[PDB]
């Protein structure tokens, strides 16, 4: 029922690596400070996403057993999960508690950022559904590791090796849900069910980016590699 | 080709 000493060790380690990410307040302070044009917002997004990928690779190489995986499978896991982990981190930031009226302004700033109207509704639907789950930092960190270590990712040669690494993380997450939320018996299932929406964002990520209301869609060389752009 | 990703993975 309770976490074993090894599981407690795993969770603390995962949590320390996850906290190396750009602080949510740094991101929200910039967005809330002043209104930017769609052009300026697209550059903000590419700079934020480039830093996110850099930190994500560092978090990924620290996951137990990741560095023992086949090199081609390592690349396929990073490429298959980057967009998904980016949207999950965005959802985490969006739902972070802020002073009175600040969350409404943050949502208004994202709504008028430059993203096409067609993609605002599913993005905000996902953000609000994540918010309703009232996830802890541990849950976000474990869910991110689970997303990265997905065995059924495209071009994976050895799925069993990936399965073996994902399973102890799934086990820890399930225990946390049972311990901290006995009143919500479907909490674990709902966290995993939320991953299907993340996969839909990954499926249309290129169209979402190319539909931004800007004259030129300039991407960093790192984003060109991880995303299906240019 | 994914040379930047390969570099970030193989470094250190
Ligand atoms: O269109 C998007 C996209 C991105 C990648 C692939 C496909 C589509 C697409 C568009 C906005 C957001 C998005 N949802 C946010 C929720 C809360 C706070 C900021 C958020 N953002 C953007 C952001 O900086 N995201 C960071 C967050 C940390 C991890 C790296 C990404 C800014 C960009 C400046 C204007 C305002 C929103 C998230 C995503
Ligand atoms: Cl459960």
């Amino acid at each position: 029922m309770e976490l074993t000493p090894d599981q407690q060790t795993l969770l603390h380690f995962i949590m320390d690596s996850y906290n190396k990410q750009r602080m949510p307040q740094e991101i929200t302070n910039k967005i809330l400070k002043e209104a930017f044009s769609a052009e300026e917002n697209f550059l903000i997004l590419t700079e934020m996403a480039t830093n996110h990928v850099q930190v994500l690779v560092e978090f990924t190489k620290k996951l137990p057993g990741f560095q023992t995986l086949d090199h081609e499978d390592q690349i396929a896991l990073l490429k298959g999960s980057a967009v998904e982990a980016m949207f999950l981190r965005s959802a985490e930031i969006f739902n972070k508690k802020l002073p009175s009226g600040h969350s409404d302004l943050l949502e208004a700033r994202i709504r008028n950022s430059g993203i096409s109207d067609e993609y605002i509704t599913p993005m905000f639907s996902f953000y609000k559904s994540i918010g309703e789950l009232k996830m802890t930092q541990e849950e976000y960190a474990l869910l991110t590791a689970i997303v990265i270590l997905s065995p059924d990712r495209q071009y994976i040669k050895d799925r069993e090796a990936v399965e073996k690494l994902q399973e102890p993380l799934l086990d820890v997450l399930q225990k946390l849900c049972k311990i901290h939320q006995p009143e919500n018996p479907q909490h674990f299932a709902c966290l995993l069910g939320r991953l299907t929406e993340l996969r839909t964002f990954n499926h249309h990520h290129a169209e979402m980016l190319m539909s931004w209301r800007v004259n030129d869609h300039k991407f960093t060389p790192l984003l060109c590699e991880i995303w299906d752009v240019q | 080709d994914h040379q930047l990703l390969r570099y970030l993975l193989d470094k250190d």
